[PDB]
């Protein structure tokens, strides 16, 4: 029961059939260039070792080939264009598959970490730059009196990279998660337990109030 | 409030998204991942969903004669005939009726009592379960299925159900049970 979500079916899917068809035909090469040809009596051969028909089909499938080393048995060479045929397809779909899977990962997981002695906020609801922006231009006023208190951003999405550089501008006092005030591991990951208060904000401009209220 | 109560009044809530459950009631110590049936507000019966019938094709399937026996309860006794007279259009025909008709209303009916007075308080006055049921059964044809507890004893007015208990199942003064009954 390991395997337990679609992507990950899919990414070990991917990695395992394309090492195993790699290491398959590097094998296959492997016996056809160092058989030599039949028809030529095998006079005509190369020797090859396996990790360098490995490397070649690496070098092949990508379409890099530098032809350092390339197949010269008439056999070995029909098999080149049948694995051209068959595996630039394979590489040019599985990579970018594999590339996107991994890029599907959630970077703001995580838990907030209590400081010993420090007041802390959690906000949510209606969290975008514009909305950060004007709130923590205001709750980190210099004309208020000097408090240490952290901002705990909880909401369901990345930030975009405007959000994501004023948080680093503001990194030794403001703190963002992915996540929802729906869940209860979220609450608990934004520790609200011994928050302060939670600040709830709202879309003012949604296309329809009660459904924002 | 009523004082001119509150959480004292039963509620049953149908919800049409099982997860949230969670949001009906406080100190329930919420999960995402139990099962709706192990939640606390579907253990008390204040809340109910779809989800818990869909096993209902595999029983309908393994044996249809318990299908039958859950609707005749369940419906308080719709038959083929009444469901037939529906499906003519005309609307639920009735009127008055002849004694060998009305012979079907005495019927058995799902019913809940308490061990706090009447003849049963002997069991609830620290007997056990199996007690309760062979005196209930020989005494008055009243066939126990289980018990309706409060969940806490001391101060809530929640009560949890208990279907079928032991033979040794300790009974408190406080306990209701759900029975089969005749009349
Ligand atoms: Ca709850
Ligand atoms: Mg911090």
């Amino acid at each position: 029961n390991v395997l337990k979500t679609s992507t990950l079916i899919r990414l070990v899917q991917l990695v395992v059939s394309f090492v195993s068809l790699w290491l398959t035909a590097a094998g296959f090469l492997h016996l056809l260039e160092n058989s030599g040809d039949p028809f030529f009596d095998f006079g005509n051969a190369q020797h090859l070792t396996y990790w360098e028909c490995l490397y070649f089909l690496m070098v092949t499938m990508s379409t890099v080939g530098f032809g350092d080393i390339f197949a010269t048995t008439v056999l070995g060479r029909t098999f080149v264009v049948i694995f051209i045929m068959i595996f630039i397809g394979l590489f040019a779909s599985f990579i970018p598959e594999i590339a996107e899977i991994l890029g599907k990962r959630q970077k703001y997981g995580g838990s907030y970490k209590k400081e010993r002695g420090k007041r802390h906020v959690v906000v949510c609801g209606y969290i975008t730059f514009d909305s950060v922006s004007n709130f923590l231009k205001d709750f980190l006023h210099k004309d208020r009196e000097d408090v240490d208190v952290e901002i705990v951003f909880l909401h369901k999405g990345l930030p975009g990279l405007e959000l994501e550089g004023l948080l680093k501008r503001h990194f030794t006092q403001v703190e963002y998660f992915w996540g929802s005030v729906m869940d209860a591991n979220d609450l608990e990951r934004v520790k609200i337990q011994e928050a302060d208060a939670c600040l709830v904000l709202a879309n003012k401009y949604c296309q329809d109030p009660d459904q924002e209220d | 409030t009523f004082d001119d109560a509150g959480a004292n009044v039963p509620l049953i809530t149908e919800l049409a998204n099982d997860s949230n459950v969670q949001f009906l009631d406080q100190d329930d110590d919420d999960d995402p991942d139990t099962e709706l049936y192990m939640t606390q507000p579907f253990a008390c019966g204040t809340a109910f969903a779809v989800s818990v019938l869909d096993s209902l094709m595999s029983t309908s399937y393994f044996n249809d004669n318990a299908l039958t026996l859950i609707r005749t309860l369940i419906t308080g006794g719709a038959t083929p005939e009444l469901e037939q007279i529906l499906a003519e259009g005309a609307g639920m025909r009735g009127g008055y009726c002849s004694p060998a008709v009305l012979a079907n209303r005495d019927r058995c009916r799902v019913a809940q009592i308490s061990l706090f007075d009447g003849p049963l308080a002997q069991f609830g006055q620290g007997g056990h379960y199996g007690e309760l049921f062979v005196y209930a059964l020989r005494h008055f044809g009243i066939l126990c299925i289980g018990l309706y507890r409060f969940r806490d004893t001391n101060p809530s007015s929640k009560r949890y159900v208990i279907t079928n208990p032991p033979e040794d199942f300790p009974l408190l003064p406080t306990d209701q049970v759900y029975v089969l009954t005749y009349k």
